[PDB]
């Protein structure tokens, strides 16, 4: 019996085997369907984009189209890992502060489509404290959908003090599409979307100081980049590459009165018990594809140490792998026995309905 | 958001607690464990929790992760048992040992009732608390380590 790691990321599955160091599979979390008005997912949906509008059934960590999820998880089960779900127990993740029934309509579909024989909802965050070898620290997850910061200590989260921003990856990627039409150019279309997307993970970068790089942008190319577009076309983009990034700081970037990732770290420490904040401090742990930009460990130390008490020591860990933090904290948890006695079983489901989730998965 | 309407609603409880205690009752490493002050440790191997021999304890492989129990009596009472919880990490030990190890560890706590205050040692950083553990020369780091639990996907 071998447990399946499903991390159903807003923007990207990444889903394989427990005891395995990586996910098997990745790929968009996108069902694609003809832009002239039956439908195709995942890197399928992305090599025909060119005749077919694509959406994303996770909109910041939430499952908003249930019709399409079930497209995602049938395709990872029998088209990418090609496995028989009843078969295998099964360990999902979420974000934090989500609204109970997500989990609870999760729960019924593995159960009542799928036929898995047990699972378990993880919360994303804890996953990657444990992927970093530690039992306290203060994650700081940032995927496509979710901005999340899960104090814990000594293995234990702590509710009051979990911060949560929706904004995330997709944010930063629609922002880029909008301040590439101040250079003349017009991405638009659920395509064109992917097409940024891309030009966002291969050339932004988190600047250290923001108005000094902005100051280095007018005063010479230095900063700039050239891409080139799936046509053929080469664009080249300048201080975009810093300010897309700096939203995550300056959340106003796309008008939201938010506080930005360093401050909502900042508050998320500080809502703990003051005993435990040096701890804290010192195991800033970064997972998720949004902090992937260069500089951005370096731009959160000098941010918090602006915040902190003045002898505080701080450090930011961003292990190389955090793309996949998750998924490998489910992996390592879903090898143990112990944790595996948690899971739900489809018997408990068939006795207790989607309620028992909230007694099971913490 | 509003966390009673929300997937966190139930951490923090005692139901949690609840759950977490039941799920220790099923690692034969912990029974019998911290009946009395000593040392006892155990290594990760490939994924399990593996008792050291009391021969061998002090000396930690660098390739490998551990968990040492610390059983003493507190300041309050000299019959009873209090407990610190070591987890060391070799510098060259995989993330399938370090993660389990870590998970091993909250899972120890939550067997001996929470009491345990738990200690992240790594190679080279171990605390004060932890290099009073062995006695004189008694802290050794050995070459090599078991293998990991991963299965590497190419
Ligand atoms: N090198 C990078 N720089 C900036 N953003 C990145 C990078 N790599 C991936 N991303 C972004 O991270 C997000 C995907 O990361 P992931 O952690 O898989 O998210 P999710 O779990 O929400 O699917 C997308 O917004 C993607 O554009
Ligand atoms: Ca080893
Ligand atoms: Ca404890
Ligand atoms: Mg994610």
């Amino acid at each position: 019996t071998t447990a399946l790691v499903c991390d159903n990321g807003s923007g990207l599955v990444k889903a394989g085997f427990a005891g395995d160091d990586a996910p098997r599979a990745v790929f968009p979390s996108i069902v694609g369907r003809p832009r002239h008005q039956d439908s195709y997912v995942g890197d399928e949906a992305q090599s025909k984009r060119g005749i077919l509008t694509l959406k994303y059934p996770i909109e910041h960590g939430i499952i908003t189209n249930w019709d399409d999820m079930e497209k995602i998880w049938h395709h990872t089960f029998y088209n990418e890992l090609r496995v028989a779900p009843e078969e295998h127990p099964t360990l999902l993740t979420e974000a934090p502060l989500n609204p109970k029934a997500n989990r609870e309509k999760m729960t019924q579909i593995m159960f009542e489509t799928f036929n898995v024989p047990a699972m378990y909802v993880a919360i994303a965050a804890v996953l990657s404290l444990y992927a970093s070898g530690r039992t306290t620290g203060i994650v700081l997850d940032s995927g496509d959908g979710v901005t999340h910061n899960v104090p814990i200590y000594e293995g234990y989260a702590l509710p009051h003090a979990i911060m949560r921003l929706d904004l995330a990856g997709r944010d930063l990627t629609d922002y880029l599409m909008k301040i590439l039409t101040e250079r003349g150019y017009s991405f638009v279309t659920t395509a064109e979307r992917e097409i940024v997307r891309d030009i966002k993970e291969k050339l932004c970068y988190v600047a250290l100081d923001f108005e000094n790089e902005m100051a280095t942008a007018a005063s010479s190319s230095s900063l700039e980049k050239s891409y080139e577009l799936p046509d053929g076309q080469v664009i080249t983009i300048g201080n975009e590459r810093f300010r897309c990034p700096e939203t995550l700081f300056q959340p106003s970037f796309i008008g939201m009165e938010s506080a930005g990732i360093h401050e909502t770290t900042y508050n998320s420490i500080m809502k703990c018990d003051i005993d435990i904040r040096k701890d804290l401090y010192a195991n800033n742990v970064l997972s998720g594809g949004t902090t992937m930009y260069p500089g951005i460990a370096d731009r959160m130390q000098k941010e918090i140490t602006a915040l902190a008490p003045s002898t505080m020591k701080i450090k930011i860990i961003a292990p190389p792998e955090r793309k996949y933090s998750v998924w490998i904290g489910g992996s390592i948890l879903a090898s143990l026995s112990t944790f595996q006695q948690m899971w739900i079983s489809k018997q408990e489901y068939d006795e207790a309905g989607p309620s028992i989730v909230h007694r099971k998965c913490f | 958001y509003n966390i009673a309407d929300s997937n966190i609603a139930n951490l923090g409880t005692e139901l949690e607690k609840k759950v977490k205690l039941e799920a220790s009752q099923h690692e034969d490493a912990w029974k019998g464990a911290g009946k009395q002050v000593g040392v006892e440790i155990w290594r990760i191997q490939q994924f399990k929790v593996v008792p050291v021999p009391k021969k061998h304890h002090g000396s930690f492989y660098t390739g490998d992760s551990y968990i040492v129990l610390s059983t003493y009596h507190p300041k309050t009472n000299p019959d009873k048992l209090a407990y610190d919880v070591h987890f060391w990490l070799g510098a060259f030990t995989t993330q399938d040992e370090a993660g389990t190890a870590a998970y091993k560890t909250v899972e120890l706590d939550d067997y001996l009732g929470g009491l345990p205050v738990q200690y992240r040692e790594v190679q080279g950083y171990e605390s004060e608390r932890f290099l009073s553990l062995f006695p004189k020369g008694g802290l050794r780091i050995l070459d090599g380590g078991v293998e990991t639990g991963f299965h590497h996907v190419e």
